[PDB]
């Protein structure tokens, strides 16, 4: 047991129908201090597989080492290593989500929020979550943090069902998502304006977007808002 | 406790107080609080007594040892070495509160140790309940380039602050001194400024006074012959 | 403490030690843990030395502007409640107090248990404090009504010195009284370390004891 | 919150952010802090929302029966008012206030009333979660008898800081100058101090 | 969380001759490990021949001695200039003490006179208000180290006469005032030996019919 | 609750001229119940002797420890161990058990047999050695036991005025505590003879 | 109950031959920050008291007041308000004792150790102390806070009983005092170097110095020492 | 404790001010937090003295053996042992360490390990209780590729700062200087950078 110290926000992602969107912003808190401003939260997994992760920071770069070194081992013996026999999501998600619950029932956990976002060998789609208790579900939108609470309302605006996955693109999904991480700048106190964005797609393959920034803000409607009720000036 | 720990010239002082406690009980007037942990590695201790003790004479027979194996004499700073990895260990449980001094093959060497397992080098160092009655002392007297008779008696003068102002110490000042090329000089109740004054009456009873109801013999020999 | 007290043909006997105590300390040994009321009132204390105290003289003197009004002497009864009711509107408060009336009035010779939780009880014997328990044997195995006044009387000192004996927070002396029609009577206050050594020869009993 | 309040030449400004926080939920993101509580006396709030302004309300009250039978009180009658009411409630609010006004015998005054209920006059005040951050930047760049401009750009530069560190503060910075010519209302928006 | 108590150490002592009283009182003041004075009078005269002292809580001991200083003054006042018995004063301190039973006087108090007889006489309170009239008595820090030593010296307890074999006791004579004045002396110069909190000073106060009468007596300092 | 006053006890010695004295209580009890008024708390292993207080299963079990050490020591030394030899071992038993330490007092007295110098020492529950020069004090009556010590005491006293000296010491003390008393024992201790008195006291 | 926020640390004083000093720096703490700087805990009582106050500044604030409204209050229908029946350093502690303790046994404390200094009008010396227990006691020598621990000694090295007071000149106790709050700004985490001073004499009256600095301080030494134990670099 | 590296031209400078405390006591003023695992590769410890005493003798030990078996390790690998301890011994550790050494490569790196046992690799760092009220300061004024006598006033300054508003920094600033030349040990003492 212990608590979490240098901490990532929110993670969000989609499905669209060609692959999977993911972003994270570049954050690492230490309470309400904004203490580190360039920290990256996606995390490539090969060419087919990015894990998004929130929580603890010390724990994450830990399962980044995980990670990598579970590139290494599945490349040993393995001619087949950058073909048939690479990682696929699915197994990179099992693996973590094996560890995280084999943590949480040793009361000692890694005290994240992980969403796993690909594309498998046969085309489909991968999109799965997983928590420091070991808990896993999907759904055609996904958000950790308080993108669970404002993401996925919005998300799902355009996303509501699995029927609705064909008929969304990689440029209405792309905009959604920036939409989303505008709006957690706006109302969550513990994020920031740069942010990371990767998208998978099964024809263009994996594009890693870095230093985006919240733009298009609202703000001008500030200067008419006086007071707290009576006052004018 | 009172503790402190004073460098000069040509080497090292350290010095204690006499009393031990057990509450508000002084269960010792006269209790012995510097410790030799090698011939010219002597420490002072505060806390826990039974801890300081042991501690004390564990590191100081593994010392032995070490100098045995060695064939060399032994230096401060492995003494302290292992003392702090043996506190450290045990996370504070152990309550020993050390100032440990000496010379060797180096030179002449001061540290204070706390029971966490923390260590600081200094000039001048004090510790125990004492130790800011004696700080306060160190910090308007001391200077650099002491003498071996200057810093005994700002030693012991930081001794009896703690005797006089804090209840946690009193009774007699003990010191030792450690010389480079010298014998270390012991110098058990080198002040006593505490003696107890003469009682108004004697309170000696009669020979009877007591009532008794029985008498033996009791048999401390071992079983006898014939 | 332990302190006791019964009815029987005779009046009422009423008896105590002197102890109070301060955790293990004895604080003091000489303490007069019987409080006379009235020439026909006696009150037993035990518990908070002080709540009692102030009570129990707080009592004597509701007692004693009774009977300036009605010209006649309270009874043990409405003594008893007096106090009863005056301890209540504190209850759960904090107050400790175990106490015992003990007189002679129009209906005979008197007892009430009262204390701070909020009993009264009226019966013909009665021990109360952290040596009740051992006093009880001594009185239960011997009480009868038809007792001689000599022989009420040994029966509660010898019963305290049971207590006295066994229990660590009761001893000191015995303080002895009497109460008949005629009103109390003192009989004495007996050192606890004397009168073991005295029993003990006389009776016999306390053999594994050496002495 | 990010508060401040610094004296200058011509008078005295007031600064703050415009964020309110439910834990790390934003409530309001374009909250106004600089409350006025006489016609040249305004003040910066802290802490709880709800005491600040019922506090603030309070005062308001006082000041203006102040003024029907006393004329036009000084900022230091002012602050004593903040300041009875913080202190003989201390047990019940989480308030930290600072006070700031114009007069044209003192001209710009600065009072600054921390949670104890304590009153400390000051050339310049800051306050707030957010305030820690900037206590070194503050220090080594305060002048007194700034210019108007230098002033803004002084409260501009230490607001930015201490909303790029702390989570409780953000949103736009608001102002209010106060001097002999009136009371103007600045506003600056992410985009204008962000790159500073 | 505030806590309204404190301890601010001390002991006291109280023996009664057959035409004399004695009260005495080291001056040390304490809070933990520091001193906060070497010499703060603990025992006070506090009118018509009665000495009295009430400390542990320093603050409220303090504050009892005032408030039965005027209960002394408005005695007279109200009862033309009567003289208060030691036993009046007694049953009047009770009274003061039990008035904040629910919020108690954190403090050993005694007090030393002479009866109506002209016989020397100690009282002994306990926080509040159970009062014992006593011939020796020791209250404060220090007073388990001190009062086994007065049973024995003062009331000869477990001392029979030689040759008997416990059969006899040693009889109960009566002690002076010089004799008494060792016993304190010796009392508290044991008690600063192995209690802390016990030193600097010792003050008594001597009770006779001519008046009171002071005596003053290092103790060890540290 | 408190294990060191459960059973309650005490033990007191004392340094004389050519002699030492160590003297108990005789009680045991279960708070306030009085249950045995023989148990005493002074052993021997030879000529050195050691009082215990404080937990009464921890004293019954110490003095079969020490009796198991002692019969060693002498098998393989060939000698009987003395005072200054026992103390040390004492300490070393106690602090052994530092941080599940046996609730309990003791006290060493006894004369060595070479030198013929009288040696008292005291303990506390982990080990720690308080060696006196003129008495040593243990027990729920510690405070008391101080205060009549401290005013009783004068140092080079024959043995016979050392009894009445170290016999007042523990009745007065024993009669202001409660859980103390219910008889007592002196040990007059020389180097070749040791007396032993019962002493009559009150009984409740 | 409440607890202190804003607080000021120890205040020292000591008597000499013809009168008393006292000291106290000019720090207004706010737990580990050092918040105010230019902070005055000394208050004279017209020219005769010195009342200094370490604590609760708030409640310092406070007790200022009633001792400004005490003055004023005494000068009312009093024609020897500057002379016979002016306020004396007995009558302004007992006020204030009698205060502590009252709102002590409301269980509302005035969170603060208060040391009254002052001369008498026979010129005898006053000096006593009161905190928020309404505890009082007199010494040749008066500290609060940390002053009681490291002050007191050396000051006590000066006076240690009553008859060592007219030994003592004011020129030998401004020495002492000045170098006790130098040991205090050495080891005292809430302190600061700078300082307020007052004297008041039964001949010169008093004298109120502001503004002093501790000086002459050693720290040269510093650069010898080297790590925790074997470091030597 | 106010702790501090800065990355410069020609290497790396390590900053620390001497205080260490008990409560409120100060229990060494003239404390050595600048400590040494390598030839060129030091470290600034915060938090607990024992922890962080603890840690940096078994990194240089682990050092010790890497440099007689592999040569001389890089900083990036002092960092990740100074990690693995304060990783895996999170729940039993109250360590926030800065690490910073010199390379004729890599040149001059600093590395700060916070609580929880994280990594990050920065061109400056900050730490420490003190370190809360500099942070707008630094990020003011902090340039890359400063020289040695731009970057000494800039700890100099900041660490000055750091110990004016926080009660548990003070006492002397140590600072030591890692470049090609060698190690460069300074100190400044109160009277030089309190009146900056
Ligand atoms: C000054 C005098 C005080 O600060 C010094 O620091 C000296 C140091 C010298 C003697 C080495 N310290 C003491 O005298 C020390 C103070 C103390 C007390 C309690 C905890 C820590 C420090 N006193 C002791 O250690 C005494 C020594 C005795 C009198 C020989 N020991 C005790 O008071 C033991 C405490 C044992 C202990 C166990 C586990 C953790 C911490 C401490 N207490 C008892 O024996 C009390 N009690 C008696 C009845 O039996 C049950 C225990
Ligand atoms: C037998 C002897 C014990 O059960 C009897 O029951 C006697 C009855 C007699 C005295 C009338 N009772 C006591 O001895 C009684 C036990 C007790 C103690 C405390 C509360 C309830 C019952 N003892 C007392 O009342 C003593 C008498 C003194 C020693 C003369 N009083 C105290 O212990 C006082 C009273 C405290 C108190 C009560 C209620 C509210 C607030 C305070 N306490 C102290 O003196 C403080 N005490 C001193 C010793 O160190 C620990 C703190
Ligand atoms: C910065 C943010 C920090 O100093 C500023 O000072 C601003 C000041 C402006 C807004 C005046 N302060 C706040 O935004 C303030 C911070 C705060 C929070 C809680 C206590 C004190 C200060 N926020 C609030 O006051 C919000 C305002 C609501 C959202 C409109 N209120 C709450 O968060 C309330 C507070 C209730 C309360 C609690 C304790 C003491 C006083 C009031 N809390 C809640 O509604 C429930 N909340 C979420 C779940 O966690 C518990 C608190
Ligand atoms: C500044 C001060 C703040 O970050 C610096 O970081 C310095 C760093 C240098 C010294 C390495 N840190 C300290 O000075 C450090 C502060 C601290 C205090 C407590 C926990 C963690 C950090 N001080 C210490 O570590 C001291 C050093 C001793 C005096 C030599 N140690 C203590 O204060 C010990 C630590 C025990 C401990 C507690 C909790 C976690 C880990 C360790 N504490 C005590 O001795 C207890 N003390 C006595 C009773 O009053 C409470 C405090
Ligand atoms: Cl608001
Ligand atoms: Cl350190
Ligand atoms: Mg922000
Ligand atoms: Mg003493
Ligand atoms: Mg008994
Ligand atoms: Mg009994
Ligand atoms: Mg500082």
């Amino acid at each position: 047991t212990q608590q979490p110290i240098v901490t990532g926000t929110s993670v969000i992602s989609m499905k669209y129908d060609n692959g999977v969107i993911i972003a994270a912003d570049n954050l690492g808190s230490y309470g309400s201090l904004l203490r580190f401003n360039g920290v990256e939260r996606l995390i490539p997994v090969g060419d087919n597989t990015v894990v998004g992760i929130s929580g603890d920071i010390s724990d994450m770069q830990h399962i980044e080492r995980l990670l990598k070194d579970l590139v290494t081992e599945n490349a040993y013996d393995n001619p087949l290593a950058d073909a048939e026999e690479a990682l696929e999501p699915s197994y990179i998600f099992e693996y973590l989500a094996t560890v995280m619950y084999q943590r949480r029932s040793k009361m000692n956990p890694l005290w994240n929020a992980i969403i796993v976002a690909g594309v498998q060998s046969n085309g489909d789609q991968f999109l799965r979550y997983v928590n420091l208790l070991g808990v896993t579900y999907s759904s055609p939108t996904l958000a950790t943090g308080f993108g669970a609470h404002m993401a996925n309302p919005l998300l799902r605006k355009v996303v509501d069902r699995e029927s609705d996955i064909p008929k969304t693109t990689v440029q209405v999904a792309e905009e959604a998502i920036v939409n989303a991480m505008r709006v957690l700048y706006y109302r969550d106190a513990r994020s920031s304006r740069n942010f990371s964005l990767a998208i998978i797609d099964k024809n263009t393959g994996l594009t890693f977007k870095k230093n985006l920034q919240v733009e298009n803000m609202k703000w001008d409607f500030a200067k008419d808002i006086k007071g707290y009720g009576t006052q004018k000036i | 406790t009172t503790i402190v720990g004073v460098k000069f010239n040509n080497g090292v002082v350290i010095a204690a107080d006499t009393r031990s406690t057990q509450g508000p009980i002084v269960a010792d007037k006269n209790c012995a609080k510097l410790h030799r942990i090698s011939p010219k590695i002597w420490c002072a201790g505060a806390g826990t007594a039974a801890d300081t003790e042991a501690v004390t004479q564990l590191i100081g027979s593994n010392i032995e040892l070490h100098s045995l194996y060695t064939s060399r004499e032994p230096r401060v700073v492995s003494a302290l070495q292992m003392l702090k990895q043996h506190l450290f260990k045990y996370q504070g449980h152990i309550g020993a509160y050390l100032i440990v001094a000496g010379v060797d093959p180096t030179g002449s060497h001061l540290f204070s140790i706390h029971a966490h397992g923390s260590t600081d080098v200094g000039y001048y160092l004090s510790l125990g309940s004492g130790s800011l009655a004696a700080m306060a002392v160190l910090e308007s007297h001391w200077k650099q380039d002491l003498t071996k008779e200057e810093a005994i008696k700002l030693a012991s003068d930081a001794i009896q602050a703690g005797i006089w102002n804090d209840l946690g110490s009193g009774s007699n000042v003990d010191v030792c001194v450690m010389e480079i090329g010298k014998d270390a000089e012991y110098l058990r109740n080198y002040l006593t400024p505490n003696v107890r004054e003469e009682k108004q009456k004697s309170y000696k009873f009669p020979r009877g006074t007591t009532a008794v109801l029985k008498e033996s013999i009791v048999n401390i020999c071992d079983i006898q012959e014939e | 403490t332990t302190t006791l007290a019964f009815k029987f043909r005779h009046g009422v006997i009423v008896a105590a030690d002197s102890r109070a105590t301060a955790g293990a300390y004895i604080a003091s040994q000489t303490v007069k843990k019987v409080i006379e009321i009235n020439p026909y009132l006696l009150g037993t204390m035990a518990g908070g030395a002080a709540d009692c105290s102030f009570w129990e003289r707080l009592l004597a003197r509701q007692c004693r502007i009774y009977e300036l009004r009605n010209k006649e002497r309270i009874s043990v009864a409405a003594a008893s409640k007096l106090l009863a009711n005056m301890v209540y509107q504190y209850k759960g408060m904090g107050l400790s107090m175990g106490t015992m009336i003990c007189g002679w009035d129009k209906r005979g010779p008197g007892l009430y248990y009262v204390d701070s939780e909020g009993n009264r009880i009226s019966g013909a014997t009665f021990s109360v404090g952290s040596g009740s328990v051992y006093a009880y044997g001594v009185l239960d195995s011997n009480y009868k009504w038809d007792l001689s006044v000599e022989d009420a009387l040994y029966l509660g000192k010898r019963s305290i010195l049971a207590a006295a004996h066994r229990d660590a927070y009761s001893g000191g002396s015995v303080n002895l009284y009497h109460v008949t029609e005629d009103g109390w009577i003192y009989h004495g206050n007996h050192d606890v370390g004397e009168l073991f050594w005295k029993v003990k020869e006389e009776e016999g009993s306390f053999n594994n004891v050496i002495g | 919150t990010s508060i401040m309040a610094v004296t200058f030449k011509d008078g005295v400004i007031l600064g703050a952010d415009s964020r309110t926080t439910t834990g790390a939920y934003i409530a309001n993101r374009v909250t106004d802090k600089l409350t006025r509580v006489h016609d040249k006396i305004w003040c910066c709030r802290s802490g709880s929302a709800a005491d600040t302004q019922a506090i603030a309300d309070i005062v308001q009250y006082h000041l203006e029966l102040y003024t029907s039978q006393y004329g036009t009180p000084s900022t230091e009658t002012a602050a004593s008012v903040f300041k009875e009411l913080c202190y003989e409630n201390k047990d019940n609010l989480t308030a930290g206030i600072i006070v700031a006004g114009y007069d044209d015998k003192n001209k710009g005054e600065v009072y600054t009333i921390p949670l104890g209920g304590s009153v400390h006059k000051l050339p310049y005040a800051i306050a707030g979660s957010g305030s820690t951050f900037i206590y070194g930047y503050c220090d080594k760049n305060f002048r007194e008898n700034m210019s108007k401009e230098e002033t803004v750009d002084f409260i501009k530069h230490s607001l930015s800081q201490a909303i790029k560190w702390d989570g409780s503060s953000g949103g736009v910075i608001r102002m209010v100058v106060l001097t002999a010519a009136g009371v103007e209302r600045l506003i600056f928006y992410p985009d204008e101090y962000e790159q500073l | 969380q505030f806590n309204p108590y404190g301890d601010n150490g001390g002991t006291i002592l109280g023996i009664a001759g057959e035409d004399f009283a004695v009260l005495a009182g080291d001056t040390r003041n304490i809070t933990d490990y520091s001193i906060n004075s070497r010499y703060e009078p603990k025992v006070f005269d506090c009118g018509d021949n009665i000495v009295m002292s009430a400390n542990g809580f320093a603050a409220d001991g303090d504050a009892l001695v005032k408030r039965f200083k005027n209960s002394v003054k408005w005695y007279h006042f109200d009862h033309n200039d009567k003289k208060l018995s030691i036993n009046s004063a007694a049953r009047n301190i009770q009274h003061l003490l039990y008035s904040r039973r629910f919020f108690p006087y954190y403090v050993y108090n005694i007090i030393a006179g002479l009866d109506e007889d002209g016989k020397g006489a100690v009282y002994s309170f306990d926080p509040v208000g159970s009062y014992q009239r006593e011939q020796c008595r020791a209250g404060g820090a220090a007073a388990s180290l001190i009062m086994p030593f007065l049973d024995n010296q003062v009331n000869f307890k477990n001392q029979y006469e030689p040759g008997t074999n416990g059969k006899v006791k040693k009889p109960l004579k009566y002690l002076s005032v010089e004799e008494v004045i060792k016993l304190v002396r010796d009392s508290f110069t044991s008690a600063t030996e192995r209690h802390i909190q016990v030193g600097d000073g010792l003050e008594i106060l001597i009770v006779t019919k001519d008046g009171v009468r002071k005596e003053f007596y290092e103790l060890k300092r540290d | 609750s408190d294990p060191s006053s459960i059973n309650g006890g005490i033990v007191v010695a004392m340094t004389g001229k050519d002699c030492v004295a160590i003297a108990c209580d005789l009680r045991l009890g279960s708070q306030s119940l009085g249950v045995s008024n023989k148990f005493e708390k002074i052993f021997h292993y030879g000529h050195v002797f050691l009082g215990i207080t404080g937990l009464a299963t921890d004293v019954t079990t110490l003095n079969e420890m020490f009796r198991y050490k002692t019969n060693l020591y002498k098998l393989k030394e060939e000698r009987a161990i003395e005072p200054e030899t026992f103390t040390q071992l004492v300490s070393s038993s106690l602090y052994e058990r530092r941080f599940g330490p046996y609730f309990v007092g003791p006290v060493v007295a006894g004369i060595n047999s070479k030198s013929g110098k009288p040696f008292i020492a005291g303990f506390d529950l982990i080990g720690c050695i308080d060696e006196a020069k003129d008495f040593i004090v243990s027990g729920t009556a510690s405070d008391q036991l101080f205060g009549m010590c401290e005013s009783l005491y004068e140092p080079n006293l024959e043995p016979e005025d050392l009894f009445e000296t170290i016999s007042q010491a523990l009745l007065n003390a024993a009669d202001r505590d409660a859980l103390s008393g219910w008889g007592a024992v002196v040990y007059i201790i020389k180097k070749d003879e040791v007396v032993k008195r019962y002493l009559k006291m009150r009984q409740d």
